[PDB]
This record gives C-alpha cells, structure tokens and sequence, in this order.
C-alpha cells in the first residue's frame, strides 16, 4: 500500500507510481541501502502526476534498486469544525481516510523509529539482521561461525 | 419537551440533584429523560452516566454547558394501520385470499428516526429503524434539531395482504406526523366478471 | 402491479373485521392524537 | 490482553471459551503450537454459539483478532438515512485497530535500523538460517565444543 | 517527539500535551515509575523533583470518550474531541510507546540493530560479548 | 384450527335447482367471511 | 405537462394542512377585500 520497490537489470530510468497519496510532499526516494534521501530537483523530477524521472546516474547498475516511501500528516486533523470548517460528507470521509492511511503505513513498518522497553519474542526468530559495524550492534550468525572457524588452527 | 411530569432545573459542573417527585418512578423501571431548555439547541436529547444511591446526584454526559434544562419521563406512541382491500365498481370486496402486498409509502410532515415491525401469521418479515432525513439535506447540522420538514420512506413486505400486522413506534424527542400512506398491490384477475 | 392510497386516518380505533370497517378507522392507537388540520401526530407532554 | 488469547491444552482441552471481543466472526484464526500455517476451518475447529469453539483433531492454542484495514466500514452516501449506529461503528473500528497495534499483534517488519537505548531481548529463539541472530545459549555451548 | 521526551542532567519543562494530568508518568535511568509525592506538579507546565529523565504519555484506550448511541450531545465539540483522541492514539502507537513484545517473527530487511544490552539469561547477545573470546 | 384458509367445492348442475348445506358438531368453530362462485352463462343475442 | 386553474379566492384565510382545506381558502390575506362581483382587490383608504 505504502512502499514500492524496483530492481533494475541495467536499464531502469523511469518509475510509474502504483500508490495513492494526499499531496505530493509525502513521497520520497532512498535508493537501495542508504540512510539519506535523494535530493529533489537534482536527482529526480515529477513528470505529470504519474511518472518520476531520474537525473543523476539514470542507468541503474545491475542489482541496485530504488524504493519509494509515503508519510501523511500526523500533527492534526485536516478538518476542524470548531475552526470554521464546513460540515459535509467529504469532511468526514477525508477525516476517516486520514486515520486509515496512518494504520496502513504502520502495519508495514514504515513509521516506527524507536523502542523504549525490552521485548519478549516468545520464541520467534529475526532473519535479516545485517552485519555488525559497532561494538553495540547485535551480532548475527555467519559472523560468529567465521570467527570461530578462523581460529581452529 | 416530549416527557411526562417534567420540571425545570439548573445544571452546574455537569451535576444536579434529582427532584423528589421522580425518585419513586425511576426506581420502578421508568426511564429518566433530559432535554435542552433554551437557545437554538432547545428540545434536543441529553444523557446521564450515573446516579448516586445515597444522595441521588446525577452526572450528565460530557460537554454540556451550564444553563437551564428539563427533566421528565418517557412514553411510547404506537400506531398500526389496517391492511388494504380490493373493491370493484359496485363496492363489493374481492380477492381476500388472492392478493399480495409489496410495499408501503409514507409521507411525513416532520419526524426523525422511528421503528417499524412487520410480521406474518408465523414469521417476521421486516424489522429495523427508518428515517426521512438524509446526509445531503441542509436540515442536518450540528447544534440544531435533527428533523426534516418534508420527506418520504419506503418499507417492503412481500406477503399476503390481509395476513399481516404493522406497527410504528417512537419514544424519543422527535415527533412523528403521518400525512398520507400509499401501497403497491399485485392482483391479477383471469376471468371477466358478471 | 397496481398502486393506491388509504383515504384518511381520523376515525380512531375499531374492532370489526376489515371487510366492514368504515373509511378512516385504524386498528391500534396509543398516546396519539386524532387532530384535524395538523394530522395524526403525537400528544404533548404532561406538565407538573 | 484485548486481541490475543491463549489456552494451555493439558490433556483435556476439547472446547475453548472466548474472552476477547471481535468485530465479526470472520477475523478469528488459530495456530497449533508454533506453526506459521493457520488451522483450517471446518476440519479442525467449528463455531458453536458465537462464544465457544469445538475442536475436531484432539501444547497450547492461541487466538488472534485482525480487523479489516482496507476501508472504513461505512461510506456516507448522499442518500443514506442518518443514524447513530453508523457513526458508532466507524469510531469503534479505529479503537479496535489501535488496541491491536499497541500490543504488537500486527507488526511484520522494518525498513530502518531499529534503535534500543539499552534494553534486551529475552525469547529470541534458535537460529537456523545463516542470516539470523544468535542467542546466548548457542554461543556459550559452542565454546565448549571447540575447547576439548 | 510527540508522546515522549528526555532530559539529561530540579525542574523539567513539559513540551508535550495531554488530556489529563493522570496520563503522565516518569522513569529514571532505564529502570518501576517514580511514585509521585519523588515528584509533584508545580503549575500546569512544570514538574518539581523531590543520568537522564524520561516522560511518557498514554491516553485511555478502553472506550471512545463520546458515544452517540448513549445520548451524547450532537454538537461540534464532541466531534472535535473524538477526532483529537483518535489522532492522539495514532501519535502514541506510531512511536512504539507501549510495545512490549511480538507474537510473530520479524524480518529486518537486511538492516542492523544497535544499542543493545548485554544478556544475562539465554537471549540475544551483543558484539562485545562475542568479541571477548580471548582463547 | 387454521387462522386463515380457503376451500373449493364442485357442483356441476343447474344453478337454481340445487340445495347446499354445511354442518359442524365438533369442538371447532366455523366462521364464514365470504363466498364466491363460478358461473357459466352465454348469451347469443343482443338485448333491447 | 398538464395545466389547471384554482377554483376561487373568496373564502379567506385558513390554517389546516393543504390536504383538507375547502375550495377557495387561501393562506395569508392582509389589507385586502374578499369582495364578490369585483373580485379580490385592495381595500380603500381611511378618511380623516
């Protein structure tokens, strides 16, 4: 609903959106595995309202992928009747659709960004843990095995 | 208001004291009813959340401002029409066992939601609430009464005409005024008359 | 299919079989009014 | 608590009494002990009275509730009569969703680094795939093997 | 942040908003919440104490404030209050304020988890614990 | 007993040269609301 | 489309619902006359 991914074989240059939104400000791009979004106006453009065109490194190397994210306003409701908003069917339908979108974004893990309490996994497993880079990271398998096997002799 | 033996009372901080002459009735199943008394919202329903058994203090629902209010009891306003009939030129009645009723049409001068039940000799056919106020009518606004100056309602029956019973109930702050009633009848003669 | 209309609702209750009831009579009425000019509406409340 | 119920099956469980509240009967699902595949309705469990479940193929059983997330239940058309239940249901759906989410029932994954400010994870489970996390038990018992 | 805030070393200035003063709780040094009357209210926006301090907000979830079926008043303020409560619940569970566990396995999509604590009982281990092999 | 029903009886004879009777001497009632018939008459000249 | 005509305007004001008003009654009249022969015209002025 909220996330789209495209894997390029060596010719990816244009993307056709397949997700809805309220306003264009909610969309962003992150390339593949970087923690910094691509700068609008220098790396991609809005073409009409259905296509996105790349500008820098437009031919994506083989194996790299581009991801699209969505994030709606969460600070306040769009319509507040006490503030002069008229009462119509649309002002209620939009209000409910705003709350639906925030659930759609959260069920896919696109919104959560922290934790403040120890977790209980009840015996379930984590799968894609990445690789450690700092002493405070959670060591994954295939890192202990290599280290242990690398000192057999 | 639409209530019995109602008195006027003042509400402050969403609390007030239950008048003496209603303690006995409410203690025996009678339904307590409250309504606005002034301003544009006059006549609209408001509810309560608790009654202290020792002091008989009542707490109202959230966001009611201080002012004047009425307090009383509820009652019902049942009504039941008579089933239609087929009548020839000379006034004789025919087809008492060979006619089927399809629908009712109701025209209301002013009303809110009401309750309708249609039953047959052995089973229920229709049930549920109906109303003549729609979501696109300018009459529906916040802080105004929920009534429509003119409207219509439709009810399906689908059963033998004379083997039916119909009732319409209303026990709330809104009126129920019936101006006319219409029906759709399915009857088919297959021989001339003489 | 055919249509029709009930003549009126201003003759109160009756208990005869439907074949013989006069025009305007109904089957059950309670806490209503048979008021002319305003129609068959609900009765007002009782004041203390 | 609200959306999840558990029942130990010590040699006797043939029926289960529901303590959770659900929007409609279609949202209930069952899992046997740890299997990721849900039980099949009509062959392993059948509704009895809207508050009891009969078992047909009999450890602990788990019950889950998942409300719809595709739309608001009621769409206010311009020709629909006004009522109160139609608003109550819409306001109830959002509270049900919030109750489900606050318990972590419906989460599925992440697309960002997960931050923890010093807390721990307790029931991580045993890794099988190469790209999994390692428990304290797995590493501690591995040292003994390579320390003969 | 909308639901929580953190202060790092007498007085704490609250920037978040709340419905009632009972929804506010305090914790200290990644601890059981401090029992009020350790801390007490001093005005509507300041807290007086009797390392770092954390504040958490949790609105009611059992019921909606106003139910129109039970006779709730049909005016603008009730709709506004209901919508505000609904938005507050989203602001709360969006940040993972009350999360305490999961019942389904989790996939990290190849990312990494950081700032993990050392294990005592068999669980997940940090890189430092594994690094201390020294055989 | 049945709250509502119907019955059919064949005659096949001259209309006025007939006698019909209905008896009942048991614990059940017999209430007749209406009676209908089928008549076969065919004029073969206009009237005037 | 169809056409029609109001029967008359010589029965003054009424306050019943339109279903029941008699022929000729109107809804509001003020400073008019219900005069026959001359019709429904205005009243003359008052002389000092």
């Amino acid at each position: 609903y909220s996330v789209q991914i495209a894997v390029s074989d060596g010719t990816l240059t244009r993307i056709a959106l397949s997700i809805e939104y309220f306003e264009k400000d909610d969309i962003t791009l992150y390339r593949n595995l970087e923690l910094t979004p691509l700068v609008l106006g220098t790396d991609w453009q809005w073409d009409g309202d259905t296509h996105i065109n790349l500008l820098t490194g437009i031919p994506v190397p083989v194996g790299s992928y581009i991801t699209v994210r969505r994030n709606t306003d969460i600070d306040r409701a769009f319509n507040i009747y006490d503030g002069g908003a008229a009462f119509n069917r649309e002002t209620l339908d939009e209000n409910f659709k705003q709350m639906i979108y925030l659930a759609q974004e959260f069920t896919e893990g696109n919104g959560l960004t922290g934790l403040y309490f120890p977790l209980d996994m009840h015996g379930f497993q984590i799968k894609n843990l990445g690789e450690p880079t700092d002493p405070g990271d959670a060591v994954t398998k295939q890192y202990v095995d290599t280290a242990n096997t690398a000192q057999n002799a | 208001p639409f209530s019995d033996v109602y008195l006027r009372v003042t509400i402050t901080d969403r609390q007030f004291a239950l008048p003496t002459r209603l303690r006995a009735a409410v203690g025996s199943g009678e339904g307590l009813f409250i309504t606005f008394a002034d301003t544009s919202m006059g006549g609209m329903w408001v509810g309560y959340e608790s009654i202290d058994p020792t002091t008989y203090v009542v707490t109202t629902v959230r966001n009611v401002p201080d002012g004047e209010y009425f307090v009383g009891l509820r009652y019902t306003s049942v009504l039941s029409p008579t089933p239609p009939l087929v009548r020839d030129a000379n006034g004789i009645v025919i087809g008492t066992y060979q006619s089927l009723l399809v629908r009712y049409e109701l025209t209301l001068k002013d009303s809110g939601e009401f309750h309708a039940i249609i039953t047959d000799s052995s089973r229920t056919l229709t049930d549920g609430n109906y109303s003549s106020l729609v979501y696109s009518s300018t009459e529906l606004l916040p802080n105004n009464p929920t009534d429509a100056s003119l409207g219509r309602t439709i009810i399906p029956v689908r059963a033998q005409a004379q083997d039916t019973v119909a009732t319409f109930e209303a026990n709330a702050d809104t009126d129920l005024c019936i101006l006319d009633i219409e029906y759709v009848l399915q009857y088919r003669a297959r021989r001339k008359r003489i | 299919a055919f249509d029709g209309s009930i003549k009126s609702l201003l003759q109160g209750v009756s208990q005869q079989v439907p074949r013989e009831r006069l025009d305007g009579q109904v089957s059950v009425q309670l806490n209503r009014l048979s008021d002319v000019v305003n129609g068959n509406r609900r009765r007002p409340g009782a004041r203390y």
